[PDB]
RNA sequence: CGGAAGGGAUAACCGCUGAAAGCAUCUAAGCGGGAAGCCCGCCCCAAGAUGAGGCCUCCCACGGCGUCAAGCCGGUAAGGAC
RNA sequence: GGGGAGGUUUGGCACCUCGAUGUCGGCUCGUCGCAUCCUGGGGCUGAAGAAGGUCCCAAGGGUUGGGCUGUUCGCCCAUUAA
RNA sequence: CCGAGCGCGGGAACAACCGAGACCGCCAGCUAAGGCCCCCAAGUCUGGGCUAAGUGGUAAAGGAUGUGGCGCCGCGAAGACA
């Protein structure tokens, strides 16, 4: 189990042989290892990868008595690996061998209140051949006297868009060390410049 | 004109587990829960001693019920009906099944809650040694 | 039941032997008794379930003996064309028509033989063992009953 | 890019050992195998889990009335808000 | 010839509603039942094989687009694992 | 009997089923139906059986080496049943 925080910084496409292939384009930079989830005092395995040169302006808060126990520069995010316990130092790119396949995860962009078309990708109305004032919307919700209530988790319009959303099996195209980068398969959730975290597939 | 007591004082007790049919076993719990056996029962105040179990993972039970009993559950969601059996709650959280029982004894109100809060169910034991803790039978 | 190294317990029963140590779980509501030169069962109803009880045990035990005795071992033919056999180290693997070949593992405390592409023994201690794994390997491929392939034990052929 | 893999327990069903019932029986003690289904595994929510959990780190005494009871009034610390 | 289950049809009865419980079909959105259309697992077969037939287990998901008619239903065209 | 006793107790809840005809007060007693393991008052009462299905916890023709019990006929140490 591996783990790496980076942000995406764009897309585009390079050729691999004889064969053009879209790719997303990763920086995880590198992510100086703070602290160390273990069974006696945490009650679990993982490890806290720190990310980002933070400024000592906004550090004004304790964090520094949590980074002076690590004697870390300050960072600007720090999340959690779960079961990956690297050697004492600082994680990088160096654990993706080109080839390896990789689950992302990323915060969706947010779409707002989104209507049940969007969001549920629903049918709605007609048209044209009368109606004229349901063409977006999502008809019947229900029943009658029996149940005589709508069911929980109805599919309805809302907020929809901008949350944790995990992609899988994607493909590490390349691996450029001298910049920290990290080419993929393309399709990576949530907008250039957002945080998203990078690890081993579950395919086996 | 009827005694009424005074502010009592919690009496702890600590229960076996083990060869103990389960609902036996939660009768007595229960009735410990609350007074009844003091004299000075009051059906509005709750002081009904202190209870704490241990290798509760142990229970016996008679007929078939770790195959045949099995624990509904519902979720608000269709369909959110879950059939849980026994031998799958002993299997997974064990303590689990002696309180299913006691709880169910327990009158319903939110009296009848606060002396859910007075049971103390494990399997083990190795309790905490709080202080009190006078083992019965 | 001469062999025995038998010894008594709050519900099993112990069965040494120059073949090797059994434990033969029984109820315990049952008197095992140990004579001499055999070892007896005494059941303390007639009521209808201690019957079966009784002579259940009373076999149970009596194979533990005959077990680390003489032993117990099956015999298992392979008739069909291509359909053949032998005994990689410990491990026995057999070709019966199917494209992968089928290795086989040797459980804990088995072992068995093939003295020929065809005959195949199973040796083992316990009876238990020898009739399960036995079956395992003819479940591999059932006999055809529309004509005289796959593994057979030693009995009519399905015609 | 996904439906999985894999682990575990099972349905019909197929068996080992095996009495009651000198044989016979998959079963009554006991055991193995066996489904797109069940329980895990994957993804998402989630401690108002009032049973409000855990870890790392940071700031700490009263400054006046309430003697008893817990509080109560102003100035501040880490820190937060406007 | 005989015994039942179900409450989808047609009826029987006239129990709530006539100081009002809007009737068919379609559309939209579904969810549940299993007496299973498909896929998964089985027993038998008058099962050589491929393909079927019959019963058993099994809702987890799936269950197409057009012609005719307001149609439900049904016929038809072209497909389908269905 | 309800209607007019939708006043009281039992029946989970429930006009007419079981108990019983409410003049008023009581922090006194005996009972009725029904009950006496916990929610819930009162026996985890006593003695003798039966039932292993959660039967009890609400279904038929019909089917079966379920289990316990009385009776009758026959075989048997002159040797049966398997
Ligand atoms: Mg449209
Ligand atoms: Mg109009
Ligand atoms: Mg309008
Ligand atoms: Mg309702
Ligand atoms: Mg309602
Ligand atoms: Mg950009
Ligand atoms: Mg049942
Ligand atoms: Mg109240
Ligand atoms: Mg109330
Ligand atoms: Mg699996
Ligand atoms: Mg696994
Ligand atoms: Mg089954
Ligand atoms: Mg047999
Ligand atoms: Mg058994
Ligand atoms: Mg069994
Ligand atoms: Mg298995
Ligand atoms: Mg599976
Ligand atoms: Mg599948
Ligand atoms: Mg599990
Ligand atoms: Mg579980
Ligand atoms: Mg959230
Ligand atoms: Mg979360
Ligand atoms: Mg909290
Ligand atoms: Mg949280
Ligand atoms: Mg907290
Ligand atoms: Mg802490
Ligand atoms: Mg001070
Ligand atoms: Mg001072
Ligand atoms: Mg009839
Ligand atoms: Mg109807
Ligand atoms: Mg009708
Ligand atoms: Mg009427
Ligand atoms: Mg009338
Ligand atoms: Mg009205
Ligand atoms: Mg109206
Ligand atoms: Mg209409
Ligand atoms: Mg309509
Ligand atoms: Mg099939
Ligand atoms: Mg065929
Ligand atoms: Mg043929
Ligand atoms: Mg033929
Ligand atoms: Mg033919
Ligand atoms: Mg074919
Ligand atoms: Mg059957
Ligand atoms: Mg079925
Ligand atoms: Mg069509
Ligand atoms: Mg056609
Ligand atoms: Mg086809
Ligand atoms: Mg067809
Ligand atoms: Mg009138
Ligand atoms: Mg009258
Ligand atoms: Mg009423
Ligand atoms: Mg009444
Ligand atoms: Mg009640
Ligand atoms: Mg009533
Ligand atoms: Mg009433
Ligand atoms: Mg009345
Ligand atoms: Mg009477
Ligand atoms: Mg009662
Ligand atoms: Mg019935
Ligand atoms: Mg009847
Ligand atoms: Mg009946
Ligand atoms: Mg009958
Ligand atoms: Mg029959
Ligand atoms: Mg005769
Ligand atoms: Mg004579
Ligand atoms: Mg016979």
């Amino acid at each position: 189990m591996k783990g790496i925080l980076g942000v995406k910084v764009g897309m585009t496409r390079i050729f691999r042989d004889d064969r053009a292939v879209p790719v997303t384009v990763i920086l995880a930079g590198p992510c100086p290892v703070v602290q160390r989830r273990t069974p006696e005092k945490d009650g679990y395995t993982a490890v806290q990868l720190g990310f980002l040169p933070q400024n000592p302006k906004r550090v004004n808060r304790p964090l520094k008595g949590h980074f002076a126990k690590a004697g870390v520069e300050p960072v600007r995010i720090l999340r959690e690996i779960r079961d990956f316990n690297p050697e004492g130092d600082t994680v990088t790119v160096e654990i993706f061998k080109p080839g390896e396949r990789v689950d992302v995860t990323g915060t969706s962009k947010g779409r707002g209140f989104a209507g049940v078309m969007k969001r549920w990708n629903f049918a709605g109305g007609p048209d044209s051949h009368g109606a004229h004032k349901i063409h977006r919307h999502p008809g019947s919700i229900g029943n009658r006297k029996t149940p005589g209530r709508v069911y929980k988790g109805k599919k309805m319009a809302g907020h929809y868009g901008a949350e944790r959303v995990t992609v899988m099996n994607l493909e590490v195209v390349d691996v450029i060390p001298e910049e920290n980068l990290l080419l993929v398969k393309g399709a990576v959730p949530g907008p250039n410049g957002g945080l998203v975290i990078v690890r081993e597939t579950k395919k086996a | 004109k009827t005694y009424v007591p005074k502010q009592v004082e919690p009496r702890w007790v600590l229960i076996d587990a083990e060869g103990k049919t389960l609902g036996r076993l939660a009768t007595k719990i229960a009735t410990l829960l609350r007074g009844k056996h003091r004299p000075d029962w009051t059906p509005n105040v709750a002081m009904g001693d202190f209870v704490v179990v241990v290798n509760a993972d142990k229970i016996r039970v008679t007929g078939k019920k770790l195959e045949q009993k099995i624990y509904t559950r519902y979720s608000g969601y269709p369909g959110g009906l879950k059939k849980i059996p026994l031998e799958k709650m002993l299997a997974t959280h064990p303590e689990r099944v002696l309180e299913h029982a006691v709880k169910g004894m327990l009158p319903k109100g939110p009296l009848g809650r606060r002396l859910f809060k007075r049971l103390k169910v494990y399997a083990g034991p190795d309790h905490p040694h709080q202080a009190q803790r006078p083992e019965k039978l | 039941p001469k062999g025995v190294s038998v010894e008594v317990a709050p519900g099993r029963v112990k069965v040494k032997g120059p073949k090797g140590e059994l434990e033969v779980p029984v109820s315990p509501e049952m008197r095992v008794v140990v004579e001499e030169g055999v070892v007896r069962v005494e059941r303390p109803s007639d009521e209808r379930r201690h019957k079966s009880l009784h002579g259940l045990t009373r076999t149970l035990i009596a194979n533990a003996v005959k077990g680390v005795s003489e032993g117990y071992s099956k015999e298992l033919l392979i008739k069909g064309i291509g359909y053949r056999a032998r005994l990689v180290g410990r491990a026995l693997e057999l070709t019966v028509g199917f494209s992968h070949p089928v290795v086989v593992e040797p459980p804990e405390g088995i072992t068995f033989e093939v003295p020929e592409p065809t005959r195949v023994r199973v040796s083992g201690i316990d009876k238990q063992k020898v009739g399960q794994v036995a079956a395992n390997i003819r479940a591999i491929r059932k006999p055809s009953a529309y004509h005289e392939k796959g593994i057979y034990y030693a009995g009519e052929p399905v015609r």
